[PDB]
């Protein structure tokens, strides 16, 4: 007879649990509820790190799995399959299963960390003047409200602060123009602030989200390459 | 050693009763993955393993496929397939 | 039926990965309520704290958790599902995963609860002191003295003010300028040699900051005065407390610290400790950076003791620490008073290697009883003239 020791229980969700996933890199229990929401729980104290709806279609049957050999989390809904990995210690699961859009006007959900959002707000309020850019006031309002809401959770717990994200439900073209404007404004003023890599990453991510915004890679002798789109590391490799 | 895709499939077919009767049988289908640089083409079956008779008599379906940590043994979990 | 467990054989006969038709093992789940929903395989080395194929944990349809040897699928461990709070209804376990942080099986219930299941629950040694000073045993001691580099990489997290064998650059953040905690986890439980702490300071520094760094044993979760944070964890200190001045270079912009202690090896002798904490505070009696903010760059690397061919090296390494009369015999070897032949330059060199080893390990003693140190220093000063004579006058370079 093998001996098993019981030492208590903790309460994860009230809707019930069907599938599970553990992320060894982050010690995060990616518990999957039967309603599709994923509760990320810290594995050192028993506190839920975050709750995410994965941006998937409502009513879908999601199934989350983790692969330690490749260290990647695979989410399979009833329509599409997505792959995710940790960025800066947190899993960006807010847009884990987001379907790629087909047009620039289609609204895309965009998730950002707290520090990146703070740097973007500081640049846009002190060092960057992009008031002429489309959707600038809406982006500023969303950034300010997200930061003032996130600061309350930031002052309480550090791990919850890092897992907390700011979500912008904004059109793809608006986000591309705002990110490009931030990049250009930071380039002309020659200020090396943390908002520039964030804006470049955001613009490249939005471009990757749109298959229609993919000019062919012209790798050949005697032909120059458009550096502004080429800023992505994937194009370089 | 080209990589292979092993899919656990359930075959339903109409067979005479000894009116057509729908029979369910689970099999393992092993396909080639790596493209050529007579090796089998990708998307073409390489091996069709047949599960033993207790899978078809009880109308079982392949629940889970899990290779063992040894690398020489394979574990297959089966369960009763619901009837439409 | 509750399902079937079929153990097949990997086929490497040809150049293409195929499978064998004949199954090695066929297992039948007689109980319908024991229908398999999820399974996880436990590596056998966890229990090390026909060749065995590990153990399998499966969740049943009725919520029972079964742990079975993979070789024969025999029910070795049985865990009934818990009762839902406020009623007698079964809180049936649905899916099971393994939590390495808690070393437990984490399983989810029907009611959304998460449960954890725990698995598992000096004399008579040949010391390295009583034997005489023959060349072979001294060579074995020297081979035990050696260190090896840890490979592959490790896991460690730092406060966000630092931005990345690893290095991190510091950003001017005063959110946590006072206290700084660097948490590290060993990749595997093996013999802990020491850790190297490299720092670079500001280029315009004219006066040395009064900043201290202290290694600490990270506490296992429950199942001139030091700063209050260090005082809270004072009972589990494992190095220092040493100041910044112990390793500054000539320029003042660089430095070095080797962190280790006899208490460190004496406490790993139990073979339980796997995570550590680095605690950094600035102690007080343009960018006016004070103490911790004044640091520019930090680099950390961890070494291990060399794994020799002599087993149970824990007690061997703790022998000289616990029995200090050995050092007295060594100073006798230094004096060449001993009549067991004439001591050659090779044996004397190994003696000095052992002496430098013990001086280096004991160089950072946190609250340790200095009685052994007092005895070895007394044996030194008692024969100090003789040892300096035989080393600097009657010996080579």
């Amino acid at each position: 007879e093998w001996l098993v020791l019981r030492d208590g229980c903790m309460h994860c969700d009230a809707d019930g649990l069907h599938s599970l996933s553990y992320h060894p890199a982050l010690n995060a229990i990616l518990a999957v509820t039967s309603r599709g929401t994923i509760k990320v729980i810290d594995g050192t104290s028993g506190a839920t790190l975050q709750a995410s709806a994965l941006s998937a279609k409502p009513g879908g049957q999601v199934k989350c799995q983790y692969i330690s050999a490749v260290d990647k989390v695979i989410f399979v809904d009833d329509y599409a399959v997505g792959c995710r990995k940790d960025l800066n210690g947190i899993l960006l699961l807010d847009t884990a299963l987001q379907t790629p859009v087909s047009k620039q006007d289609d609204v895309v959900q965009l998730e950002l960390p707290v520090t990146e959002a703070q740097q973007l707000l500081s640049a846009c309020l002190e060092k960057v003047d992009i008031s002429s850019t489309e959707g600038y006031d809406l982006f500023i309002t969303q950034l300010k409200d997200g930061l003032k809401n996130t600061s309350h959770e930031t002052a309480a717990n550090h791990k919850v602060a890092k897992w907390a994200t700011v979500t912008f439900h904004l059109p793809h073209h608006v986000l591309k123009s705002i990110a490009s404007a931030i990049v250009n404004e930071l380039k002309k003023i020659n200020q090396n602030v943390a908002a520039l890599p964030v804006a470049s990453s955001v613009m490249d991510r939005l471009s990757y989200l749109l298959p229609s915004a993919r000019p062919e890679l012209g790798v050949g002798p005697g032909r120059s390459v458009d550096r502004s789109l080429m800023y992505s590391e994937a194009n370089r490799r | 050693p080209f990589p292979c895709l092993l899919a656990g499939g359930l075959l339903t077919y109409k067979s005479p009763a000894t009116p057509l009767v729908r029979r369910t049988l689970p099999v393992l289908l092993l396909y080639s993955i790596k493209e050529s640089d007579v090796f089998p083409k990708p998307g073409t079956l390489v091996q069709c393993l047949r599960l033993p008779k207790f899978a078809e008599e009880e109308n079982l379906c392949i629940d889970s496929i899990t290779p063992c940590a040894d690398g020489i043994h394979l574990l297959v979990g089966l369960r009763t397939c619901p009837v439409e | 039926s509750g399902g079937y467990l079929v153990l097949y054989k990997m086929n490497y006969a040809t150049r293409i990965v195929t499978l064998e038709e004949e199954p090695i093992k066929i297992q039948h789940i007689k109980d319908p309520q024991d229908t398999i929903t999820s399974l996880i395989l436990l590596p056998p080395d966890i229990l090390d704290n026909i060749s065995t194929l590990g153990h399998l944990v499966i969740t049943t349809q009725g919520g029972y958790v079964k742990i079975l040897d993979l070789s024969n699928f025999e029910i070795l461990a049985k865990v009934e599902p818990p009762k839902k709070e406020g009623t007698e209804e079964q809180d049936t376990f649905v899916s099971v995963i393994y939590c390495s942080g808690t070393d437990r099986l984490c399983a989810c219930t029907k009611g959304g609860e998460l449960h954890f299941l725990q698995i598992g629950g000096i004399s008579g040694v040949d010391l390295l002191v009583d034997q005489p000073f023959t060349l072979e045993i001294l060579t074995s001691l020297v081979e035990l003295t050696r260190f090896e580099t840890l490979t592959p990489r490790f896991s460690a997290t730092v406060p966000p003010c630092w931005v990345e064998t690893r290095t991190w650059k510091l950003q001017t953040d005063s959110n946590s300028w006072d206290e700084h905690v660097f948490e590290l986890v060993l990749p595997k439980a093996c013999m802990v040699g020491h850790v190297d702490f490299k720092f670079v300071l500001n280029s315009n520094i004219t006066n040395i900051p009064q900043i201290q760094v202290t290694l600490l044993k990270n506490k296992a979760p429950g199942l001139l005065r030091l700063c209050p944070f260090l005082e809270d964890h004072k009972e589990d200190i494992l190095c220092g407390p040493v100041w910044l001045a112990s390793g500054l270079d000539l320029s003042g912009h660089a430095g070095m610290l080797t962190l280790t202690s006899p208490k460190l090896v004496k406490g790993m002798a139990g073979g339980k400790y796997r995570s550590f904490l680095i605690h950094v505070k600035a102690v007080n009696e343009s960018e006016n950076l004070r103490g911790c903010d004044l640091l520019q760059e930090v680099s950390v690397t961890i070494r291990r003791f060399k794994k020799t061919s002599i087993s149970k090296e824990r007690v061997q390494r703790c022998a000289m620490l616990q029995f200090s009369e050995f050092h007295e015999k060594l100073v006798n070897t230094l004096c060449r008073k001993t009549d067991d032949g004439q001591i050659t330059e090779h044996a004397q060199s190994l003696v000095l290697d052992t002496l430098c080893w013990l001086a280096g390990v004991h160089s950072n003693g946190p609250g340790s009883s200095k009685e052994g140190n007092e005895n070895l220093l007394s044996k030194t000063r008692k024969f100090l003239s003789d040892i300096v004579r035989v080393c600097f006058f009657e010996a080579g370079r």
